[PDB]
This record gives C-alpha cells, structure tokens and sequence, in this order.
C-alpha cells in the first residue's frame, strides 16, 4: 500500500506556481518602494537651507 | 463524494485554461470600440 | 540573430531600421545568443516610438523626412541609448561583466532615477518623457 | 471643463458574450508591471482599486491571454479611472486575492 | 540540459528574484552620496565650496542633462510637419541663458515660473553668487521681471524659449539635473525647493563679470559634432 | 429656541432632512460641516448649489459660483454621495430682471451658454416632495431662491407648502417668506433669527 | 527711493541710515 501512493504533479505545479507569482510580485513592489525612497533620500537636501 | 473538491477545482482550472486558449464562439474575443 | 522571429509577431518598420543602425554601429557586439536581449530591445524601442510624447515625434520625423548621420547619432546618443542601457542592465545579469557592454555603454547617461518612478507609476517599459 | 480632455482619451473594450461579472468602478491607486506565468502565454497584473461611493481599497488580479486583451490591459496606469467588468476565474481558490478576466472596460487617463 | 515543469517554475521564480536583485544592484553600482548643504548664507567661501562639491558629485554620477539635450527635446517637441534646426534652437537657448545671466548680475531677479526665480547674492564687491529661490510669501522680490521681458518679440524665438522653459520645468519635476549656465547645474530638492549648484569655472566667470564687466562671448552658430567620433 | 434645536439635534428622529438654502458656498459651509456625520440626508440649494454643479463638470454659464472654494466643494461631493442632493430641473433666465422663466424641454440639467441659472424646476421640487414624504425632521437654514423678483420667488414658497402638507425652519429669509405664506402654524418651530439659529445648529 | 519697473512693479530701496532710523524707531 505504501509504495503505491505518490506525490501528484498537476495540482502541485499549479498551486506552487501561483504562490511563486504572488510572492515575486509582493517582493518586487517592496524592493521598488525601498529603492525609490533611497533615490529620493539621495537628492533631498537644501543647498543653503 | 466520488470526486473530491480539490480535483474538481483542478478540473475547473484546466477547463478554464482550455476555454481561454481555444475559442469557438467569436463573440468571446475583446473588441475595441470606435470613438 | 536578427533574422529569427516568432509567429504572428509584428516588428515595426522604424524598430527594424533602428535595429539595423545599432547593428552597423557595433551596439550588438556583446550578443552571445540570448534571445531575451533582442526581445527587450525590440519591446523598448516599440513602446518608446509608439507611446512616448517625444518618441512619437521622433518616429514621425523618421517616417516623413530623411535625416543624416549626425542627427541620427544625436538621436541615438541622447535618448535611445540611455533607455536601452537602463532596461538592459536591469534584466541581464551577465551584462554587468560583459567587457563589450561596458566598452560601448560606459559614457551613456544613467537614467535609473526617472525610469524607476515611471515603472512604479504603472507606465509601460519604454515611456521616457510622458504619454502624449 | 476639467473632464473635457478626458473624453478624447476614453478607450472602450467589450465582448459580445454576456457572462456573470463583478463590476468595479473607481480610481487605480497602484498598479504593478505584468508577469508571464502559464508557459509565458498569459499576463498577470495586480490591481489596487479605490471604488466610487465608498472610497474603500480592494485588491484584485487581472489575466490577459490574447493580443487584444493584453493591449487593453496595458492601458491601465496609476490614477486611471476605470469602469471594469470582470469575470471571476476558478484559479482564485489558490490565490489570496481573486483573479479576473476583462469582459468590458472603459479606461480614461 | 532538459528540465521538468516544476523545474521550469523554479527557474521562472529564480529569474524574477534575480531581476529584483538587479534592481537593487543598479542603484548600488551608481556610486552616489547624499547631497550636502549648509543652513545660512554665512560666508561666501563655505557656500561656494559646498556648491562646487555638489556639482562635482552630480557630474561624476553622470545623470545630468546638458543644453544639447534640452535643445534636442525642444526640437522634438516643436515638430509639426517642418524640421527646426537643432543648432538654431541651441543658439537661442544659450542666448536666453546669457540674457538671464546679464540681468541677474545687476540685482534684477528673473522669474521663469511660479516655482523657480533666478536671483543673485552679493556679499561684498567682487563677490557674487547666482541662486534659485521660491516665491517669497511676505517680502516681494525687488524689481522682479518675467522672462518674457528679455526675449525677442518674434514668434519663433518666443515659442522656442517657452518650450524650453516648459520642458525644463517638467525635467526638474520628474527629477532630472538640468544645466542652465555654462558649468552650472539646476536641481530640484525635496518638496518644491530648487537649488543652483555652481562650479568653480562658473563662479570665476561670475566674478570677472561683476568685477571688470568682462561678459561672456556672444553665442555663435555651432555645427553639430559627433558623439561617436 | 434652545429646546427645539436640542431636540432636533441631540434627539434626532431618523430619517432626517436638512435643507440648507444658501447662495454662498461659505455661507452654509459651516452648517454643512456640522452635518456630514450627523445627518442622514443634506440638500444644497442656491448659488452654492450651482458651485457644486460646477464642481460636477456641468457648465454654469452666467450663474455665479465661489471659484476659490470649488475644489473643496468637489471634495465634499467625494466624501458624501448619497448624503448630497442637487437640483436637476433648471428654469433659466434671460437676465437678472423679473422676466418670465425659461426652461429646457430636453436635457434640462444642462444650462445653455448665455443664460443664468435662476429657478428650481417642477421636476426637482417633485423629487423633493417624494423624498420628504418620509421624514420625521425637516430642518431649514436659508432661502431656496431669489425673492426680489416675483418670477423666481416661487421655489421657497412651493417647498414650504409641500413640507407643511416635525417642521422646523430657521432661515434668515426662508422664515420671513414662510410667515408671509400663512403656514406658520403647521411648522413645529419657526425661529425668530436666521444666522444665529444656523450658527447655533453648527455647534 | 521708490521706482516702478517695466512690469509696473514698484519697490522702495532703503539706504543704510534710513534702515537705521527705522530700526531705532
């Protein structure tokens, strides 16, 4: 009985891929917002005040 | 109870993919409206 | 490598001409059979010439009149090359160490600060000034 | 007129088939780039919509499969105001936020 | 070699995360330092040193737009069927900035926009410094003039200068660093604060001009030269 | 005076209607500012109503409007949508004289260029009566139209007659016209002052 | 001294001693 059962490949691929797309998009948007704030902080001070 | 809900979801996903990829009714393709 | 093309893929006339001029000026020497590089270049040029406020005028000038070598060099150096360089350096890792890429794109203006904000605003991957 | 110049920029896309759709009507607070997932054949776009009449923030996903659908999806930017009709897709059961397909849409920028 | 579908998904995710790291590395490879400033117009030397250092740092970043760039942008923006010479537009732009330079060394501020106003700071005789300031709220500028005053009444020249001003304002808004005088640089800092960073060569031309009325040479029609040659 | 206002405000009987008649955006600005999260329905009628219409993108033509506050007006329309009511039927006038009113047979919401928005049409007052048909409290803080000319003074009188058939009125000009109408008895409480009553009701 | 320039903008230019007398007052 034990040797017969095995891990499927269709549902696993679909679910894994969907979670990877969501995690990738979330990570990219976080990195974009941090990069832009770093650019803003690089050129944001008055010369004379 | 013969077909599990998870397998039914997978079948729905596959059928939706097939319906999106190959279209039989031409009224299902997006049309740009003249303005 | 320029010959190959996917099915039902329409490559615009000016995009083809600009690709030819890039090839003739040695701006494709770094190529080592990485299809995504030319895909990125074609997409960037297409969006820039179709949607950008100044790129649209550039495309109209290319369509109507016949420019000379000096004006084309100015056009390439001051708008097209910075956009191509930024959009290539942010997708191809090996371009960081590619000796030919630095040898050709060292003096090109860096425009990351503006293209970042354009990306974050939902703009397409070729707008460099604004939408007409 | 403030809205006079917005009329010339209207872009309307529609399907002659009528399914059950979820209607969104509001401004686009934030929209990301596009991702290719199903063997590089589809386009995935996460959208943040601030609705009209309630001013609440909702998060959705949009799927594009054809050339015309991708062209219509590329017209959506930040601060764009949309009247979008979206057919629910059965892939949302494995997603945090619903996945939709554009049936009808009117885009102004 | 060949890969399984799961391996294809993993490769896709690896490429996406690689692109994220490339996003970060592109900012990292631009070796940049935060722009430094002072708080009061205390001494001429300190302000000049800070301005020169800021200008040198932005120049070594290589992210600034020269006068040729703005002239080319104007040439593209004014196209409606007929080609306008790039050299003509560049000459007109240089003449306009020289007119602004001559007007501001005499203590007359010039307003190009509700946001940017060109002024001058005198500490002593032989010591002047160009500045860009916002519109004051309670102390109106002394004899402020519009740019329209110092531009020829011809329609073509006025249109060229208007287009140049509009494009310069847009470039400053999006976050560019535009060059206005020779070897000087115009930047927009946090909020609606604009600053003008002056190189040493420009401080010199501004001091020779304020000292013995040695004005910069008349702009001349310059042929376009090849960047690739 | 204090008891009636306290009963209407602290012990309101919903649904509640607060028709603030004003020809100046600033005039009723405070009164409305007091009813954004303290009322169920608010009605805007007057010159500031045409300011709101201008913020809606609908051309006002000769009708005046407080431009310096227009954006704020729009913000109000953005904050509360159901809580705002605007007229739909407009009777235009050739000038500011006492000429006969001019109406539009089709698309009466649009004011033609050259005419001035003068009077509230029969459709808007019909909608007002249909809505107010279920309302326990009907406040008031100002006139609903210009009364210096007979041809355009019918709006406030018609509104008062419809509302009388609680009824609280505290307008500077609306109260006087109501008293001149003869329906004072039907009103639950008619205040003796217009500006003071509105300022008290603001908070 | 009070002057009206090209844009019809009038300004009052104050000497050192005039500002001194202003500040003393």
């Amino acid at each position: 009985i034990n040797q017969t059962k095995e891990i499927d490949v269709n549902s696993k691929i679909v679910k894994t891929e969907l979670e990877y797309v969501e995690e990738d998009s979330r990570l990219r948007k976080e990195k974009i917002e941090l990069i832009q704030k770093n650019y803003d902080n690089l050129n944001a001070k008055p010369l004379v005040g | 109870k013969i077909i599990s809900e998870e397998k039914e979801i997978l079948h729905l996903i596959e059928q939706s993919k097939r319906d999106r990829d190959f279209i039989d009714n031409f009224s299902k393709i997006l049309e740009e409206k003249n303005l | 490598s320029l010959i190959d093309q996917a099915e039902y893929e329409v490559i615009d006339y000016e995009t083809s001409a600009i690709l030819f001029l890039l090839l003739k000026k040695g701006f494709l020497n770094f190529y080592t059979e990485k299809t995504e590089a030319l895909k990125v270049i074609i997409g960037v040029i297409k969006v820039f010439l179709a949607k950008d406020v100044l790129g649209r005028k550039m495309r109209a000038i290319l369509v109507e009149h016949g420019i000379d070598s000096i004006v084309w060099n100015l056009y390439l150096n001051h708008m097209i090359l910075p956009l191509l360089k930024y959009h290539l350096l942010s997708e191809l890792q090996y371009l960081a160490t590619n000796r030919e890429f630095i040898k050709k794109f060292k003096d090109i203006r860096n425009d990351g600060r503006i293209l970042l904000a354009y990306e974050r605003k939902g703009y397409e991957r070729g707008i460099a000034y604004d939408y007409k | 007129n403030i809205f006079a110049n917005k009329i010339a920029n209207q872009k309307a896309y529609f399907k002659r088939d009528i399914k059950t759709v979820h209607t969104f009507l509001g401004r686009v607070n934030y929209i990301q780039r596009a991702s290719k997932f199903n063997d590089e054949k589809r386009v995935f776009r996460p959208l943040q919509i601030e609705l009209s009449g309630t001013n609440e923030i909702v998060d959705i996903y949009l799927e594009a499969t054809t050339y015309i659908s991708k062209k219509a999806l590329d017209e959506i930017r930040q601060n764009s105001y949309i009247f979008l009709e979206a057919k629910w897709l059965p892939e949302s059961n494995f997603l945090n936020n619903p996945l939709f397909e554009i049936q009808n849409i009117v885009i102004e920028n | 070699i060949v890969k399984t579908e799961l391996e294809y998904v993993e490769e896709d995710s690896r490429l996406r995360k690689e692109k994220i790291e490339l996003i970060q590395k592109n900012y990292d490879n631009l070796n940049a330092k935060p722009l430094v400033g002072v708080d009061l117009y205390e001494s001429y030397s300190l302000v000049l040193n800070k301005s020169a250092w800021n200008y040198n740092e932005i120049i070594q970043r290589d992210t600034q737009l020269t006068i040729l760039d703005m002239a080319l942008q104007v040439h593209l923006f004014l196209y409606e069927g007929k080609i306008i010479d790039i050299a003509h537009i560049q000459k007109i732009i240089k003449t306009f900035v020289l007119n602004v330079f001559a007007k501001i060394i005499k203590g007359v501020p010039i307003v190009l926009n509700p946001i940017i106003i060109f002024d001058s700071v005198r500490f002593d005789k032989s010591k002047i410094l160009p500045v860009a300031v916002a519109n004051p709220k309670l102390m109106p500028p002394l004899g402020v003039q519009d740019w329209d005053t110092i531009v020829d009444e011809d329609e073509e020249i006025k249109k060229i200068v208007s287009t140049f001003i509009k494009l310069l304002e847009n470039a400053l808004t999006v976050g560019h660093e535009v060059e206005f005088f020779q070897d000087t640089l115009l930047v927009r800092n946090v909020d609606g604060i604009t600053s003008l960073y002056v190189s040493e060569k420009a401080a010199q031309v501004f001091n020779n001009s304020v000292i013995d009325q040695i004005m910069p040479e008349k702009p001349k029609y310059e042929a376009l030269e090849d960047p690739f040659s | 005076e204090i008891k009636n206002l306290d009963k209407a405000l602290s012990r309101p009987e919903r649904p509640i209607v607060a028709i603030l008649g004003g020809a100046k955006v600033s005039d009723k600005i405070g009164v409305l500012n007091n009813l954004l999260k303290y009322v169920d329905k608010i009605i805007i009628g007057g010159a500031m109503a045409y300011t709101f219409l201008a913020a809606q993108g609908i051309g006002i033509g000769k009708s005046l409007v407080e431009e310096d506050k227009i954006d704020l007006a729009r913000e109000y329309l953005k904050n509360n949508l159901d809580k705002f009511v605007l007229p739909i039927d407009y009777a235009l006038a050739k000038d500011f004289e006492d000429v006969k009113p001019f109406y539009n047979l089709e698309n009466t919401l649009e004011i033609p260029n050259g005419y001035m928005g003068l009077d509230i049409g029969p459709k808007s007052i019909e909608v007002f009566k249909k809505y107010i048909k279920d309302a326990k409290t009907i406040l008031w803080n100002g006139p609903l139209g210009v009364t210096e000319f007979k041809y355009f003074k019918e709006g406030t009188k018609a509104i008062a007659k419809a509302i009388t058939e609680y009824t609280v009125v505290g307008g500077g000009d609306s109260v006087a016209i109501i008293e001149e109408l003869g329906l004072d008895r039907r009103f639950s409480h008619v205040s003796t002052g217009g500006g003071a009553t509105l300022e008290f009701l603001e908070g």
